[PDB]
């Protein structure tokens, strides 16, 4: 072991390095304390002919352009043309780069942490919603098994069906089970007065989904803008829409946060919406029958003082060709006039009274 | 007694030599920290532009902020890059010149940077041995192949999206056809991809409106630049689409689209090969039988065959079993594939 | 769908055993409309991979025992695009055409050794005009027929076809990507040049020979032999400078083959190009590329 006795000197040199890094590593806090302004960064690779070529183009907020090479600490997500970077007083170095995404009108579209309703509020849809509950639970907790089996979850799910079916509140009810950040988005929000806004809205959605933590982005009324016209505004929605499809077709690192979509009608079905990353999950959600409407109305009305003498035959007969949110409006209306009816217990005539009241 | 002390001392020396790797690896990064701290000392540089040069040693610079200045020549650099018309960089002290600044489009970096890695994709396309038509029979993979060779070399990333010919304003897209195709004629190597051409492939059977007439007019420029007065011997275009029925039979002339490649899974060896490259990272039981999956599958989509096989792997993960037998593959690829035949209208 | 022509194919091969060529003339209207119909792209591929074997199988039966070959060469020589003139929608297949021409040159290859000297000159003079009339091919069979005819012209004593083979070779080498066949067929450029000895033709063709090729994507084994067969005729036409860039690249030849015979040729010509090297610049640096080799001092000419 006489040859291995020189390792002690090496360990003393290494622990001496750990003892001497406290000062030069300690000045990091006083030199990198606070970047006082914000400057935009534009990446431009240079060539010196070590003597290697590496530079970048800087733009300050006060419209002043300067010169500086790519410097700072170890960069992994950096080197992108972004803003909100660290800079000292006048030397103009890059110390702390953080993405900005400002235009809060699109950033703070729907800031929802988590909803209140859950998946246990409906009745008679487990045979078709269980695939979605799996498709949102197993891709969140079973990422470890995705390498043993080589499975990549789909990013486009088509939640299509007739309107008024409560698909929005049901997908949100599953978003409560996702436990991630819920972010709504409306179809008619892409159509703006100025040009090129849809690119900023789409790249903003993938800026918060790509940049931010694992979240949930549910959109609705996509059929209202998914028109395949052959000037025209829906062709501009073909520029923004086909741009989004290009970001769901040309991006292999799109294994991040999913994009859930729902269409209230399948009359104008875009044929280009068929792909593993695109809207491949096509589970048909028809109009619930009087049995299913009595189920979702019973579980949605399990909190009010409902009379126990309900055979569901009269309401099952009156509810003809109705939808989910319509029976939800009947439940809410019954909870509205049942107060002024004097009797605190919900009666049986209030069902047809609400049906003929709002419809 | 003596023979055991050599192995024991070899074990003490082993656990003594196995602790250096836990420090000597991160000491390189710790020293790299001070290397960067010594690399951030070159600060205080500004930019400028050269318009007119009077003296060969000292010339006039034009700063971005608006005020103009005059600088000298540094003893290190030479008169090669000192010629006018090249954007350079300056210093706040003495207005010396460290190096130049090559111009680029703010957008030219985006148009010349998007790149896709992966070299095995060229050999992962399955058993598949001046224009190419990628039409849409019951089989997909039009993007995995173009992005497979495009991911291999492609010599560029000149992707042409069918949504870039919108032209919300007056339909003068001829400036973009001649501009981008003029870039194709300028750069000696060029590969053009035209994905989802069915949207801009209107058959103009009836009287088209102003929105259709401008797109068909861009198709008239395509005619004038494919069979007009301009050859395309060196440039190549890849017309990808979805339905091989409305593909502009005026454009379906064999003068442009030499060959037709029906992207499908006809051959049993192609379906078996694509099934084996998609069945790589999946683990299964010892009972393996691919001839039933390949035999029962008739005229399906490749990437959607991956979605149906992985859909059977999730049908098998519903019962949270680590091993996946091929019974759920035959019955789940069977039933789910029959649902794809139901939704194949 | 090819299901209609498949029964006519496998039934036609059974019914067509002893019948003469008149039944083929009765088959002409049966196959004309059969080729006009079938707009399907991938389905009729079998119909064209069977019917052509029925008509060429009947050609085999007709050419089996007795052959006049006049009516045979008149049928195809006069009927090429008769089915392609009524169909305005060209299916741009280019899938069975390579099997068509390859099967025709295969049957002509089985009938090309010794059958009858009369029809071979008209068949070959027909197919070399079909080379010009084609204008779209992989450029394999088009070179095959003219080089297998040129080999006969070598012993025939008629070297007038040199302008034909070497004029058509430029067309048969541009427009496609050929790595192996281009080197195997490129020797015809300097093959008949010993009989032609045209200096301007040598100036056109090592110029068109060494365009883009250094080492890779071209293996035979005999590569170094053709390397010696390339610029030696430019040494015949040139005087001294032709071998200055030729004898400097044969240093890898002893590494590929046995070094026993390299002393007489490689280590002999290792000094001639540096002796004939220009006195301005190449003599100064080119003398260091050969210096240091242990085999150099073993030569008695090392003192020279």
């Amino acid at each position: 072991k006489i040859m291995k006795s020189e390792v002690l000197r090496v360990t003393h040199e290494l622990q001496a390095m750990k003892d001497k890094i406290k000062e030069n590593s300690e000045k990091i806090k006083v030199n990198k304390t606070l970047p006082y302004l914000v400057s935009n960064v534009i990446e431009l690779l240079d060539v010196d002919p070590q003597r290697k070529g590496k530079c970048a183009v800087i733009k300050t907020s006060t419209r002043q352009t300067y010169f500086l090479p790519v410097i700072g600490l170890v960069d992994a997500e950096k080197l992108k043309p972004g803003d909100l970077v660290g800079v000292n007083k006048d030397s103009y170095l890059i110390l702390e780069t953080l993405p900005t995404e400002y235009d809060s009108r699109v950033k703070a579209m729907e800031v929802d942490e988590r909803p209140t309703e859950q998946y246990s509020d409906i009745g008679g849809l487990d045979k078709q919603i269980q695939e979605l509950v799996e498709a949102i639970v197993l891709p969140m907790n079973h990422k470890e098994k995705f390498e043993n089996l080589g499975i990549q979850p789909p990013k486009g799910v088509l939640m299509y069906g007739p309107p008024g079916t409560g698909k929005t509140l049901l997908a949100r009810a599953c978003a409560a089970q996702t436990k991630a950040t819920f972010l709504k988005l409306a179809g008619p929000q892409l159509v703006q007065m100025f040009i090129g806004d849809g690119a900023k809205l789409v790249r903003d959605a993938f800026a918060l989904a790509k940049e931010k933590a694992p979240s949930i982005i549910f959109i609705d009324e996509l059929d209202a803008i998914g028109t395949k016209r052959f000037k025209a505004g829906d062709r501009e929605v073909q520029r923004t829409m086909l741009e989004l499809l290009n970001q769901l077709d040309g991006f292999q690192p799109n294994t991040q946060v999913k994009v859930i979509a729902a269409t209230n009608r399948v009359d104008i079905l875009d044929p280009a919406l068929l792909r593993s990353g695109r809207l491949d999950r096509k589970i048909e959600f028809p109009m619930p029958n009087e049995e299913a409407r009595a189920r979702i109305m019973q579980i949605h009305s399990r909190k009010m003082n409902v009379s126990p003498d309900v055979n569901y035959e009269e309401l099952a007969r009156c509810t003809d060709d109705f939808n989910g949110a319509q029976c939800k409006a009947v439940c809410v209306e019954a909870g509205m006039i049942a107060l002024r009816r004097g009797a605190t217990e919900l009666t049986h005539e209030d069902y047809m009274e609400g049906i003929l009241e709002v419809q | 007694d003596y023979r055991k002390k050599l192995l024991e001392h070899k074990e003490i020396d082993g656990r003594l030599k196995e602790l250096r790797e836990q420090l000597k690896e991160l000491t390189k990064q710790y020293e790299k920290s001070e290397n960067d701290l010594k690399a951030l000392q070159s600060v205080g540089q500004i930019v400028g532009e050269v318009l007119k040069q009077l003296t060969e040693e000292k010339f006039i610079v034009k700063a971005t902020n608006g005020p103009r200045y005059v600088v000298g020549c540094r003893r290190q650099l030479d008169k090669s890059k000192l010629k006018p018309g090249t954007r350079v960089a300056l210093d706040m002290t003495t207005l010396t010149i460290m190096r130049y600044l090559p111009r680029e489009v703010d957008p030219l970096v985006y148009n010349m940077s998007h790149e896709d890695p992966g070299n095995v994709s060229y050999s992962e396309i399955g058993g598949l041995s001046k224009g190419c038509l990628l039409y849409g029979p019951p089989g997909t993979g039009k993007t995995l192949l173009a992005r497979a060779v495009a991911s291999q070399l492609d010599c560029n990333f000149l992707k042409v999206v069918s949504s870039s010919i919108v032209d919300k304003y007056i339909g003068e897209s001829a400036r973009l056809i001649r501009e981008m195709f003029n870039y194709a004629r300028d750069h000696q190597p060029c590969i053009i991809f035209m994905d989802e051409i069915d949207a801009i492939g209107g058959r103009r059977f009836s009287e088209g409106t102003s929105a259709d007439r401008e797109i068909q007019r861009t198709l008239m420029e395509l005619l004038n630049q494919m069979d007009g007065f301009d050859t395309l011997h060196r440039v190549k275009m890849i017309m990808a689409t979805n339905r091989p029925d409305t593909l502009d039979p005026a454009l379906l002339r064999p003068g442009r689209l030499d060959r037709k490649i029906h992207i499908d899974l006809p051959n049993e060896q192609a379906r078996l090969d694509i099934l084996k490259i998609h069945a790589g990272p999946i683990t299964k039981h010892g009972e393996i039988d691919y001839e039933a999956i390949v035999k029962l599958s008739d005229g399906f989509n490749g990437a959607d065959l991956r979605n149906v096989c992985t859909e059977a792997g999730m049908f098998a993960i519903r019962a949270d079993h680590d091993f996946v037998v091929q019974e759920d593959f035959m019955k789940a690829v069977r039933k789910v594939a029959d649902s794809k035949k139901l939704e194949s209208k | 769908m090819a299901d209609g022509g498949s029964e006519r194919a496998d039934g036609r091969i059974v019914k067509m055993e002893v019948d003469y060529s008149a039944t083929v003339d009765q088959r002409l209207p049966e196959c004309a409309k059969l080729a006009k119909e079938g707009r399907l792209q991938e389905v009729i591929e079998t119909l064209l991979s069977l019917e052509k074997q029925t008509r060429t199988a009947s050609d085999m039966v007709s050419t089996s025992r007795i052959l006049v070959a006049v009516v045979k060469m008149c049928y195809e020589a006069k009927e090429w695009d008769l089915l392609n003139e009524n169909i305005m929608l060209l299916s741009k297949r280019r899938s069975q055409l390579k099997q068509a021409v390859a099967k025709m040159v295969q049957q002509c290859c089985t009938y090309v050794e010794e059958i009858t000297d009369l029809p071979i000159k008209l068949r070959l003079i027909d197919t070399l005009r079909m080379v010009t009339e084609g204008k779209i091919y992989v450029e394999i069979e088009r070179a095959r027929l003219t080089k297998t005819l040129a080999t006969i012209k070598e012993q025939n004593g008629d070297v007038k076809e040199a302008a034909s083979i070497l004029q058509e070779l430029q067309v048969e080498t541009y427009g496609s990507m050929e790595k192996k066949e281009r080197v195997e067929f490129i020797l015809e450029q300097m093959r008949l040049c010993l009989a032609v000895k045209d200096y301007i033709r040598t100036q056109i063709i090592s110029k068109k020979i060494n365009t883009k090729f250094f080492q890779e994507e071209n293996t035979e084994k005999l590569k170094l032999k053709y390397y010696n067969l390339m610029i030696q005729l430019d040494q015949h036409e040139g005087s001294y400078l032709s071998i200055c860039k030729h004898y400097r690249a044969i240093y890898d030849t002893p590494c590929i083959q046995a070094e026993s015979e390299k002393w007489q040729q490689a280590l002999k010509s290792v000094v001639l190009y540096v002796i004939l090297a220009p006195f301005d610049n190449e003599q100064s640096d080119l003398v260091h590329r050969i210096s240091g080799d242990k085999k150099l001092e073993e030569i008695p000419k090392y003192k020279d």
